[PDB]
C-alpha cells in the first residue's frame, strides 16, 4: 500500500482499541524499525503486506522489503533533532545535544529524551535531515528518567 | 496483526523546542539488546 517516505506509527488491534507499539521510518522502499516493537513479525500497510527482510536482536532493529538503508552517523559534536511521534499526538521535532554510551566495544551517542515505550523507533535527525538513527533502546537512570542510544544500522 | 499509519515528513525544522542534557554514561549491551547501567 503506503509507499511514500516519511515517518510512521506501528499500531495493533489485538489489545484494547487501537493501540500504538511503536514508530518506523520509511525511505527507499524500505521500512526501518527496532525489532522489540514488532518482535520480527509480518506488517500490513493498508490492503499490502511488508515482510521482513533482515533483523538483529543484539542490534534491537529490523528492516522490511529490503536491506537497511540508514547510513547517516553523529559526528560527536552537533545537536539533533528527535522527530518524536508519541502514541496519539502529533510529530513534534525536539533538538537535544546527545551525551555518550561508553561500552567495552566502542562509545555511541545518546539522546537524555524520555518518552513512552510506544515513541520507540522514532527518527533522530542531523541538519540535513538525515536519518542518523532510532530511539528507543536505552537505560533507566538515577534518577528514574530514561536515556535512549541513538540506534543506526549498517548499509551493505 | 500489527499495521503502519504516515505520521509526517523526516525534516530538521529550525527553531524547535531544545531540551535535554548530555550525560557519559558507563553501559553494558547484553545478548538480547539490552543496556544496563555499569557503574
Ligand atoms: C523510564 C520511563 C518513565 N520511560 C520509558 N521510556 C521508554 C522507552 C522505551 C522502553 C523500552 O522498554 N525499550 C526497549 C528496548 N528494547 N527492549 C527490549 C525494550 C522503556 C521506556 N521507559
Amino acid at each position: 500500500g503506503e509507499t511514500t517516505d516519511g515517518v510512521y506509527r506501528v499500531m495493533t488491534r489485538r489489545l484494547l482499541g487501537s493501540t500504538q507499539v511503536g514508530v518506523g521510518v520509511m525511505q527507499e522502499g524500505v521500512f526501518h524499525t527496532m525489532w522489540h516493537v514488532t518482535k520480527g513479525a509480518a506488517l500490513r500497510s493498508g490492503e499490502g503486506r511488508l515482510d521482513p527482510y533482515w533483523g538483529d536482536v543484539k542490534q534491537d532493529l529490523v528492516s522490511y522489503c529490503g536491506p537497511w538503508k540508514l547510513d547517516a552517523a553523529w559526528d560527536g559534536l552537533s545537536e539533533v533533532q528527535l522527530l518524536a511521534v508519541p502514541p496519539g499526538e502529533r510529530a513534534k521535532n525536539i533538538q537535544t545535544l546527545p551525551g555518550i554510551f561508553k561500552t567495552k566495544d566502542g562509545d555511541i551517542g545518546a539522546v537524555a529524551l524520555d518518552y513512552p515505550a510506544g515513541t520507540s523507533g522514532s527518527p533522530i535527525l542531523d541538519k540535513c535531515g538525515r536519518v542518523i538513527g532510532l530511539y528507543g533502546n536505552g537505560v533507566v537512570i538515577k534518577n528514574g528518567s530514561y536515556v535512549s542510544a541513538i540506534t543506526q544500522g549498517k548499509r551493505e | 496483526d500489527m499495521y503502519i499509519e504516515r505520521a509526517g515528513d523526516i525534516t530538521w525544522e529550525k527553531d524547535a523546542e531544545v531540551t535535554g542534557n548530555s550525560p557519559r554514561l558507563d553501559v553494558a549491551l547484553d545478548e538480547s539488546g539490552d543496556f544496563s547501567l555499569v557503574e
